[PDB]
């Protein structure tokens, strides 16, 4: 399984763009897609997810400004960046939660919540300056 | 252990069993009824050996015994059971309850007269060596007392898909050397899960002999219809194999036959040899000039060689795993051997 | 002597569900032909009376 | 401890029959009879057990056989790689496997 | 379980006297092939058994799927010999992930070709040398003289044939004894007078319940008529006789 | 039944035995019918004593 | 399948040493486990065997010196030599005997006797000096 990125580059303050993240192996419809920013020497703090359909899940800090959505004709997962602010800039991963089945494991059955990360890609470096 | 030899060498004694043997087959309430069942119980009026100083030879173990004791000071301690009884398979031990019940089934390195030990409790030489336990239950603390009769212990011991079970009842008697006329069935306790196969037993008894006697009889695979009555308590039973007029009573579901005729059951004259014939020739069936053969015909213009006149060694198909697909049809793909084509 | 227990338990549980439904057929086609005798013999029995 | 014929030196293409005395014990009335082939350094591979059986990867004009007391193996069309030696391994003998020398041939 | 015994001395732990949550097997997708004789694969919640019995062991090779009541072979016949009444089933699924081992685990020993063959479901650890040819030996290995052991060869890349699908085998009795085991069910009020389903203990039908003055004796949990239908329970929760 | 199903052979009749009373019934039936004779010719012939 | 050894060693007369041989690909109860030495320029005088369970069998010259036995968790016969003689410097090979169905060969039906010998590791060279 890999997951390509690409959209972040170095523009102005506030500034948009437009993340895109194209999963090979697995689409956006078989485990949740998590979006997610992992600041220099932080933790990977969670921005957004959106669900298998339907969602406007967003963190406490950014309410009002992401929005998520999917071409599933080209398997893709765009999120539109207006407005920059400060806490933004980071290191943008698109992460692919543990979907059905997860590794095997020999006690879950079908219970798509598993609220874990499963491989994802390697990033896209997203800098607002 | 110690191995007592000042012990009188006297042959076995023989008595009645009469009525004794009935336990409750199941678990299930049943009233007014007659049901028959086939299990291993004690035969009506059956050959039971009976011992007696302090008398307690090493017994036989077949397809299971029957064990009821007439006594009054509580020598029986309990029992060994196994194949060689010797440490080498797994027992079950049944040590007395003074301490608590306790049936332990764990893997005990035995000595070669084993016993448990105790008027009071010094001595424990039962084991040394105590490890590879698999099983272990206690039932709620009771007393045996360690050194007519008032107190009968019974026991059955069986071996039947994966549960040994032990039936005992306690009841009042006043014979002085035999069992009493009247019936009495045996109520099971506890439903212990050890699948062993036990062959083999020895009776552990309790220095100072007392005054106690124990009988032991045999058991054989039988139709028994019991009859419960409307309480709820088996009050008679009847051995069907043991007489014609049993016989009839197992057919009619009743202790009570009517004047008439009736079919119990079919004679028939059984072989006394063995007699196999087949053709005087005994050259082998070219099966192997086919399946060794270097080139075979294609599907179209199929080959076929007929084979005749000889015998046919199939065990070569049978007993080979080279062929990967033996999936047969018509007949079976195994015991081939035993037809002539 | 042709079948083992594996597939005999089946193909013989057919075997012995069609042989016993012929069976069934001959005897209580044979008690209704015992219950004509029955009637004859009761005629037989009122006739000889 | 089975005796076998000693190195020799030949022509590829056509037969040589090289025989190997044992005891009656094993090769006599026993038939477990195995032949192998080894080079010098790599461990001894596998050409024919039960003298008769072929195992695959062999080429087919390997045979040998077995006459009394004696083992014989009729090698036909040999040639280069085929020098290296011929060890007979006959039944266990009641438990205690023997083996024969060693037949070393040669090719111009 | 970490370990689970071999095929020829597989495990037998018996399960007795709780509430057995079958939805962790009905639910589950990780088992690979639930193919389920005896009882339905999926409402195994709505039964109450006598008796449960647990034989999980591995196999590989051949007989993957070859142990089912009515089937023969090297497996399936002289290690695990599982009846014809086999009245229960099989859970099998691979285990690459973790019981395969990393070279391989040459621990499952299989036995292939003890005496004869076996009846249904005697364990055999007896180790006696097989003789076929000369009868001479006497525990003691000859020239037909065989140890008749001869352990599984798995390895991670073995191959789905080869794959060790772990069984474990729920064998149920339905008709042994009072049942003791059974599924998560709420438990309602007992409601008497009245028209009503009942399930009591495993043993279902629609009625009336009213109370008995039947004298259970204290192990015995119900009774039956001689139309040998069932007309009397103990309630398992107040040991209480009622009439149904 | 055991006998004309599954004659000399023992686990064909246990087999049988899988479908309860249908065997006890044929023969009752048929022990009946014996009855029957016995009863019927005792009636036409064996009416004096 | 490979076949890996170990444990010989240049040693001074009358000493010990411990052969192990792990065996990838099969194990030591599938097929039996024999032992032979190959003295520079000599024929494979048989040594001992290990079979499926249970055996002492040694060749009338080197009886009551060596010590066969197995540890079947981490798949390695072991051959513990003491009191070395002469006759016993070679190359020892662990040898995997013909398993069952040996080389699918279409006639053996379980009959695990088979006695010839399939491929084997690559050997060790044990001399007494
Ligand atoms: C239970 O133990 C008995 C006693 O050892 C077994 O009967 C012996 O079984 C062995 C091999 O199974 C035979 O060699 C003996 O000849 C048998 N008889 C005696 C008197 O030893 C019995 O087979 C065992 N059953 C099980 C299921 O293990
Ligand atoms: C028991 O068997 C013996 C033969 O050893 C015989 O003499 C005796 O009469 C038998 N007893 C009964 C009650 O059958
Ligand atoms: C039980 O375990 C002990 C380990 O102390 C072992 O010596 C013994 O042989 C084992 N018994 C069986 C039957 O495996
Ligand atoms: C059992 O039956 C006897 C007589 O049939 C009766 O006296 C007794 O009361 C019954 N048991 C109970 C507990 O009522
Ligand atoms: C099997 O093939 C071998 C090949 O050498 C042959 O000698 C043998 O005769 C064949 N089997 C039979 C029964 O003919």
């Amino acid at each position: 399984v890999q997951l390509v990125e690409s959209g972040g580059g170095l523009i102005q303050a506030g500034g948009s763009l437009r993340l895109s993240c194209a999963a090979s192996g697995f689409g956006v419809r078989n485990n949740y897609m998590s979006w997610v920013r992992q600041a220099p020497g932080k933790g990977l703090e969670w921005v957004s997810v959106i669900y298998s359909g339907g969602t406007t899940y967003y963190a406490d800090s950014v309410k009002g400004r992401f929005t998520i959505s999917r071409d599933n004709s080209k398997n893709t997962v765009f999120l539109q960046m207006n407005s920059l602010r400060a806490e933004d800039t980071a290191v943008y991963y698109c992460a692919r939660e543990g979907d059905v089945e997860g590794f095997s494991d020999l006690w879950s059955g079908y219970s798509r919540d598993r609220y874990y990360f499963d491989y994802w890609g390697q990033g896209t470096l997203v800098t607002v300056s | 252990c110690v191995n007592l030899t000042t012990r009188t060498q006297l042959p076995p004694a023989y008595t009645n069993s009469f009525t004794r043997g009935v336990y409750y087959p199941d678990k299930v309430f049943r009233s007014s009824v007659l049901h028959s069942t086939q299990d291993l119980f004690l035969p009506f009026f059956s050959n039971v050996t009976w011992f007696h100083r302090f008398d307690n030879p090493v017994l036989p173990f077949n397809d299971g015994v029957y064990f009821a004791s007439t006594e009054k000071s509580n020598i029986i301690r309990g029992w060994i059971f196994g194949t060689t009884l010797d440490s080498k398979t797994q027992s079950l031990l049944i040590v007395n309850n003074a301490t608590n019940v306790v049936i332990k089934v764990c893997e005990f390195q035995f000595c070669n007269d084993p016993f448990l030990g105790v008027w009071m409790e010094s001595e424990f030489r039962v084991y040394s060596s105590a490890n590879n336990c698999t099983f272990e239950y206690v039932s709620q603390p009771f007393l045996m007392d360690l050194e007519n009769f008032k107190n009968l212990r019974e026991f059955v011991f069986k071996n039947i898909d994966g549960y040994f079970k032990i039936y005992s009842k306690h009841t009042p008697i006043n014979l002085v050397r035999d069992l009493p006329q009247g019936f009495s069935a045996l109520e099971p306790l506890v439903d212990l899960p050890i699948g062993i196969n036990i062959t083999r037993f020895q009776t552990l008894l309790a220095w100072t002999a007392g005054a106690a006697a124990y009988y032991v009889g045999y058991l054989q695979p039988r139709t028994f219809l019991l009859k419960y009555n409307e309480n709820g308590t088996i009050t008679d039973a009847v051995d069907c194999a043991l007489d014609p007029l049993s016989e009839t009573k197992c057919t009619l579901k009743s202790f009570t036959v009517e004047k008439g005729i009736y079919q119990t059951s079919n004679f028939r004259v059984q072989p006394t040899e063995s007699i196999v014939r087949f053709p005087n020739i005994t050259n082998l069936c070219p099966f192997g000039e086919v399946f060794n053969a270097t080139r075979f015909a294609s599907v179209y213009a199929w080959n076929r060689k007929r084979i005749s006149n000889c015998v046919a060694d199939y065990s070569v198909l049978y007993n080979s795993a080279s062929f990967s697909t033996f999936k047969c049809y018509g007949v079976s793909p195994t015991k081939l051997n035993d037809l002539c084509f | 002597s042709r079948l083992d227990p594996p597939e005999a338990e089946v193909q013989i549980d057919r075997l012995i569900t069609g042989r016993l439904q012929s069976l069934q057929t001959y005897v209580t086609q044979q008690l209704i032909r015992a219950a004509e005798i029955r009637a004859s013999a009761n005629l037989a029995a009122t006739k000889m009376s | 401890v089975l005796t076998q014929p000693a190195s020799v030196s030949g022509s590829p293409g056509q037969s040589i029959t090289f025989s190997c005395t044992g005891t009656s014990s094993d090769v006599g009335g026993y038939n477990y009879v195995s032949w192998y082939q080894q080079y010098p350094g790599k461990a001894p591979k596998l050409l024919i057990y039960d003298v008769t059986n072929r195992p695959s990867g062999v080429s087919d004009r390997f045979s040998g056989s077995k006459s009394g007391n004696t083992a014989s193996l009729t090698i036909s069309g040999l040639q280069a790689e085929d020098e290296a030696d011929y060890y007979c391994s006959s039944f266990t003998s009641s438990n205690t496997r023997v083996f024969g020398t060693g037949t070393k041939v040669t090719v111009l | 379980a970490t370990r689970f015994a071999s095929v020829y001395a597989w495990n037998r732990k018996r399960i007795s006297n709780c509430v057995a949550d079958y939805s962790v097997l009905y639910n589950s997708a990780s088992f690979s092939t639930f193919k389920c004789y005896g009882v339905s694969p999926t409402k195994l919640n709505d039964l109450c058994f006598t008796n449960v019995y647990a034989d999980s062991f591995v196999i590989r090779g051949d007989e993957v799927r070859q142990i089912a009541p009515g089937q023969t072979g090297k497996i399936a016949d002289y290690n695990y010999k599982l009846p014809d009444d086999f009245t229960g089933c099989v859970i099998a699924w691979n285990s690459n992930n973790l019981d395969s081992k990393v070279g391989g685990n040459y621990n499952y020993l299989y036995r292939l070709f003890r005496k004869s063959n076996l009846k249904p479901f005697e364990r055999d650890i007896s180790t006696e040398i097989y003789q076929a040819g000369s009868t001479p030996c006497n525990g003691v290995e000859g020239f037909n003289c065989y140890f008749p052991l001869q352990s599984y060869g798995f390895q991670p890349t073995n191959g789905v044939g080869y794959q060790p699908y772990r069984v474990v085998v729920l064998s149920f009795e339905l008709l042994h004894a009072p049942a003791t085991v059974c599924g998560p069910k709420k438990s309602t009020n007992l409601v008497k007078n009245k028209c009503v389903n009942f399930n009591f203990n495993g043993l279902t039908g629609t009625g009336v319940l009213t109370e008995s003055n039947k004298k259970f004796l204290p192990f015995q949990q119900f009774g039956r008529d001689i139309a040998d239908t069932t007309d009397a329970v103990r309630d398992p929760q107040t040991l209480e006789i009622l009439d149904i | 039944c055991t006998m004309y199903i599954c004659g000399d052979s023992t686990e064909c009749s246990n087999l049988l035995l899988q479908y309860g009373s249908f065997c006890t019934q044929l023969n009752r039936a048929l022990t009946g019918i014996a009855v029957e004779q016995d009863k019927n010719t005792q009636e036409v012939f064996a009416q004096v004593k």
